[PDB]
């Protein structure tokens, strides 16, 4: 068929196609011009069609596009949205499995990250310069999202604001062809300025582009500190926020068959700049990544294990590190019985006092195009591309010197943590979304009242990196169930790594080592 | 390890 | 085998196995280690009679089954008659004929009467060396050998 | 502790 869509596609079109794609299209064509009449867009931008019976494509997409010439050179930029449809059979991969001394075989429907291959991409490329005419223009990844099958299209606020930020991601990438500025330290240095932040415990999630979950334990918030001398703020309402890093924290189970057996770790759920900045830049990513750095001094970061108010039996209790200690039992921490200071003992014991540095990569998500920097500085045939483009923008924040700090022709900047991201949620009691995070060691540990042998072929399930990995998220998907109730909707797949604890010291160090220090206010002990 | 993976990324 | 284990012509009858060796790789036994400083079979020092016991049914069993696990279920948890038996079996300052006749007397108690003996033989330990060589030494010439039993 | 040779033949 090929040899012959060549020519025979150019002459005359059809109608057909997933009939949710076409809703999709149309309710951002809808939102499309709300947002050009009340003047939250200009009228700029195209959105194309990318969809099945032209193109073979595996999951239907709507392509937001931007244009520009660059010294010459004629660039479109997009963003793809995927949309997948539940009651569509996509086909599976035949999975393979040595298991011990026999094969079986697994089958599985591509996800969004089998099919968006590299020439799903190059097929974008082509759908786009057919549709805008731009034949020989060269075409930009700014990084794609998912709108997920499972809910209605009646969330035109959603839908107006992915529209919204996806045409800026989009300037940002064209921005970054042509030269743009980069953000640095310079013009955050005011004679009159310094920096100061503050450490979030509160017990609420956050929630991502499309409406969905995200689990952390503390939110980093770093704020602008002027001297109450004249500001321009003297017009207007104004807020301080600069950034925000929202991280979670982990305990990795290590026996020594000596060292307190749980070794957290601090993981970057999600990397946010202030509302007031429209733009995604990988300076700007990096500048915030200080914020994770921070949240470990002292002992503040361990503030995420304590237990909370008046909870009759409720998931993330310390208490149920008692069934991996000695006591082999929980303990009994809800109650008007337990101290402070059996607070610290359990941490003594149990949880080593430094924690590792790690993040979630989402390919997909709203910081794909500098996450997927970030996946690739990891390895592949850009390797150590990926980790330049790190590195300058390290040193575009800094004016140089990075190098100084961590030498990254000596040490990679992520190691890869092994074992992927498995992602989803799950409704809770009253119905409503959770992320599935939530089932980490003190929650498999208090889902199993104890029984330590589940709880065990729980945690080598995603620990274990020799167990193929469709047998390991078969079996987690298993325990969820087990252990949620069967509120289980599954969603995504994301890639882990663990940061060099080189780089993220190394991070801090190289910005401190010029500029505001940023002052460690709130400490309240 | 399957990383360089989606290309016209712009950052190189 | 035996002979290269020492005596007056040891060195030809290592030479005659290294020879073996390089035979079946092309050459490059020597290129593993040093036959000369790595004999390739020591003396296991207590050595073995052989012989069979015949079972309920009558059929021809091996004797050596009063091993380390036979002989503690065979005297039931005696370990004073366990090690009395176990020191027979592992010190060599004994003279060897001291030692058979206690292991003939422990055959009757615990194996039974209905024992026969055998042509008696030598063991050895086989130098980690002559190991090495000769498993890397046919690996190393390509002749790849697969595991039926992938994994357990 | 001593090893005795027997008259072996054809490798010696």
């Amino acid at each position: 068929a090929g040899n012959l869509n060549s020519i025979f596609q150019r002459s005359g079109r059809t109608d057909g196609g997933d009939a949710r794609a076409s809703e999709a299209l149309a309710v951002f064509n809808k939102l499309k011009e709300e947002a050009i009449a009340q003047q939250d867009l200009h009228d700029d931008f195209l959105v194309f069609r990318f969809d099945r019976d032209q193109n073979r494509v595996g999951y239907s997409a709507l392509l937001v596009v931007k244009r520009a010439a660059i010294n010459g050179q004629q660039v479109i930029v997009t963003r793809p949205l995927v949309m997948p449809n539940d009651q569509i059979t996509l086909p599976t991969k035949k999975l393979t499995i040595q298991n011990g001394m026999h094969q079986e075989t697994i089958e599985a429907e591509a996800d969004v990250q089998d099919v968006f291959t590299t020439q799903y991409w190059n097929r974008i490329c082509d759908s786009i310069r057919q549709q805008t005419g731009k034949h020989d223009a060269m075409v930009i990844n700014a990084g794609p999202t998912v709108i997920p099958a499972d809910f209605d299209l009646k969330d035109e606020l959603v839908l107006k604001q992915l529209l919204i930020k996806s045409v800026n991601l989009c300037d940002d990438m064209l921005a970054k062809r042509s030269g743009e500025q980069p953000f640095s330290v310079a013009m955050l240095k005011g004679t009159d300025e310094t920096l100061a932040a503050r450490l979030n415990f509160t017990g609420k999630p956050m929630h991502d582009s499309l409406g969905y979950p995200i689990r952390s334990d503390i939110l980093v918030s770093l704020n602008r500190v002027k001297k109450p001398g004249q500001q321009e703020n003297e017009f207007y309402e104004a807020e301080d926020k600069l950034n925000q890093v929202s991280c979670f924290v982990n305990l990795e189970y290590t026996p020594q068959p000596q060292l307190p057996p749980l070794t957290p770790a601090i993981v970057i759920t999600d990397v946010r700049q202030a509302e007031w900045l429209k733009a995604n830049t990988m300076e700007l990513y990096l500048f915030a990544l200080s914020n994770a750095f921070r949240v470990t001094a002292n002992q503040s970061w361990a503030r995420s294990l304590l237990p909370q108010l008046g909870k009759v039996k409720d998931m993330r209790d310390i208490g149920a590190i008692g069934y991996l200690s000695r006591l082999a039992a929980r303990v009994e921490t809800k109650t008007e019985t337990f101290t402070d200071q059996n607070f610290a003992e359990l941490l003594y014991n149990m949880v080593r006092p430094s924690p590792v540095f790690m993040s979630d990569l989402n390919r997909f998500g709203d910081n794909a195009a500098i996450e997927n920097v970030f996946i690739d500085a990891l390895g592949g045939v850009n390797q150590q591309r990926a980790v330049a483009a790190i590195i300058a923008g390290v040193n575009n924040l800094i004016g140089g010197g990075f190098e100084k700090f961590f030498d990254h022709n000596t040490m990679p900047i992520i190691q890869p943590y092994g074992t992927d991201i498995q992602l989803g949620y799950y409704l809770d009691g009253e119905g409503e979304k959770q992320d599935r995070r939530d089932l980490d060691v003190l929650g498999a540990l208090n889902a199993s009242d104890g029984n330590i042998q589940e709880w065990m072929s729980w945690y080598g399930t995603q620990c274990n990196v020799a167990v193929h990995p469709e047998l390991r998220a078969r079996q987690s998907k298993n325990f969820d169930r087990q252990y949620l109730g069967n509120s289980v909707t599954y969603t995504t797949r994301a890639h882990r790594g663990i940061w060099n604890p080189k780089f993220i010291e190394a991070l801090d160090k190289a910005i401190a080592s010029v500029g505001l220090t940023v002052a460690m206010d709130n400490v309240a002990q | 390890p399957q990383f360089g993976v989606g290309q016209g990324s712009g950052f190189y």
